């Protein structure tokens, strides 16, 4: 249970970063690093620390004893996406006046 | 003036289960700037242009508080309410201009020297209004306190009523007080040690037990030094009770007793209710 | 007297890319000695032989501040500037030797107690001067307020002048405002709640628009309690641009209105300006 964590109150050093901007979300992380496990593990947890879980790394297959992980998006998992839809629009009848 | 900002206060749910570090260097800003506004108060601003109110040098604090000296050109800004300020106008008659103020806040200011005058007024924008005072208050008063006070704020209105005050002087009453004229129907009381004042002048007022016999009188007093003795004049006497346009309802001698000026206030009437009240003195001192 | 260090700043450009633990190690001696200076003075100083000001008999602040007590031992020192103290003379005499003050330094003091008498004076050393007073000011006065400020520093010299007053008493006029005479010619002012003073002394200023005729009396009152009355002496009347040895100018009448002594101010001439201030006032309390 290694955690990606502190520097809070976005201090410098973290790195950390989620990043509203664009219409979207912006959400880094740095690359991660595992070993000694001296164990088969499968799976990553990215746990928050302040309880329940933001997401789940399958790993994809099962490793022994360590584990490096990048992110290929460039080191940020995530960028979140709101572009373009609008809910409302339904279609109905109409009297063409004319 | 170097600018407080108000009380800012460190998270403790931060630290051990934290950042250390980040969340201090924070922590720290807070704190500097805290004491800044402290030591500011009570100190030289114009000490922040030094170590920043740090070292020896620094900014103390001074349980009389500290009133700021600075610029005109500070002040050419509306000042905030709550501030000691000294500034002399010997340069030039100032305008200090006041933001708009809440219902008791207060604004303390002083010329230390003096040098306010005609030739070195002093004007005053409290933002809406200064009770009594149409448009800016000016003042010439040499060794004058400005002390403005927000008796009303409201929703647009800062009523200012003002105060002023001569910084030094002599202005304590030796003698006040109230007691009841004995059975023997008078008594003496020391006014003051008798070298503190070369005149006095006092105000007596001899009531009845029911007060239906209350005794007035105008009381002025030479001190007589070589012969230890006390000259007085009575005039403008005043009664209600009285049974006799002679002295009546209580009479007023004097004395001094004990290195006291010593007041005899005799009543042929019992349980006469007489406060003896000192509202003026003089001395002399030194020439010049 | 607990000794205060002025203000002494944190480095922020310390903690997290320094050792954290060292460069905090040293912050607290600041903050620590920081807080003792507020604490100390606005509050006991011999607390500090208590938990240090610590716990919950710990020096706290007083809004008004504290009056720093001590031993004479303490003040056998030149004492600095800025301080508030109150010292008992009822010991014995003091000198309270004050340090070369800057313009503006002040020194607070004061006697609670009042056990300050000819018995118990008080002697005062403010270096190089103190305005006023050749050598050092004794003080004999009980409940007395030393309060000295600096006047002038200079190079060498600091120069005090000197305030002190009783640190008690009824100090407060009822009745000070200005006002024209009415087309009426008159007006009513209630001057104090008709109970606030068994007697009082104003001063009315009746001055023409154009400011020629201006009318002055000197009025003495006595409040008639049973009778709900006021009785008045008038008397050492001046005027300037009277136009009749008679009553000119205006007239000044009197009353009690609406549970307020109230003067009736009358002028046959429109355009007055009256000032109406009263100037001392006397109550009668309890007997001692």
């Amino acid at each position: 249970t290694k955690v990606i964590e502190n520097i809070p109150e976005t201090s410098p050093d973290r790195l950390v970063h989620e990043y509203w901007d664009d219409g979207d979300c912006t959400i880094v992380m740095p690359n991660v690093k595992f070993t000694g496990f001296k164990k088969y593990a499968s799976g990553m947890l990215f746990y928050k620390a302040s309880g329940e879980i933001i997401s789940y790394y399958d790993f994809n297959y099962r490793v022994r004893d360590t584990v490096e992980i990048i992110w290929k998006p460039t080191e940020v998992f995530l960028k979140a996406f709101l572009q373009n839809q609008e809910h409302e629009t339904p279609w109905s009848p109409e009297e063409e006046r004319g | 003036m170097f600018i407080q900002e108000p009380k800012k206060l460190i998270d403790t749910g931060e630290i051990g289960n934290a950042s250390t570090g980040d969340i201090l260097f924070d922590g720290g800003n807070k704190i500097n700037s805290d004491f800044n506004a402290i030591y500011n108060a009570f100190g030289d601003q114009r000490k922040m242009a030094v170590a920043n109110g740090t070292g020896a040098d620094g900014q103390i604090i001074h349980a009389t508080g500290y009133y700021q000296k600075h610029s005109i050109t500070e002040y050419a800004t509306p000042v905030k309410v709550g501030t000691r300020h000294d500034i002399d106008t010997s340069t030039v008659g100032v305008k200090v201009i006041i933001e708009r103020g809440e219902l008791g806040d207060c604004v303390e200011f002083i010329n230390s020297n003096g040098s306010i005058s005609v030739t070195n007024p002093l004007t005053i924008q409290a933002i809406d209004s200064i009770k009594g005072v149409s448009g800016n208050l000016v003042v010439t008063s040499p060794y004058s306190k400005v002390t403005l006070r927000c008796i009303s704020s409201d929703n647009s209105t800062s009523v200012w009523n003002y105060s002023i005050e001569s910084m030094f002087g002599q202005k304590e009453s030796p003698a006040e007080g109230t007691w009841n004229i004995s059975t023997s129907g008078s008594v003496d009381i020391p006014l003051f040690h008798r070298t503190e004042y070369n005149m006095a002048k006092l105000l007596v007022t001899c009531q009845s037990v029911d007060g239906r016999k209350i005794k007035t009188a105008e009381i002025n007093i030479l001190v007589d030094t070589v012969n230890s003795e006390v000259i007085s004049s009575e005039y403008a006497v005043m009664r209600v009770g009285n049974e006799t346009e002679e002295d009546e309802i209580a009479n007023i001698a004097f004395s001094i007793k004990e290195n006291y000026v010593t007041a005899t206030i005799s009543s042929s009437t019992v349980g006469m209710r007489a406060a003896v009240k000192v509202i003026a003195t003089q001395k002399i001192g030194v020439a010049q």
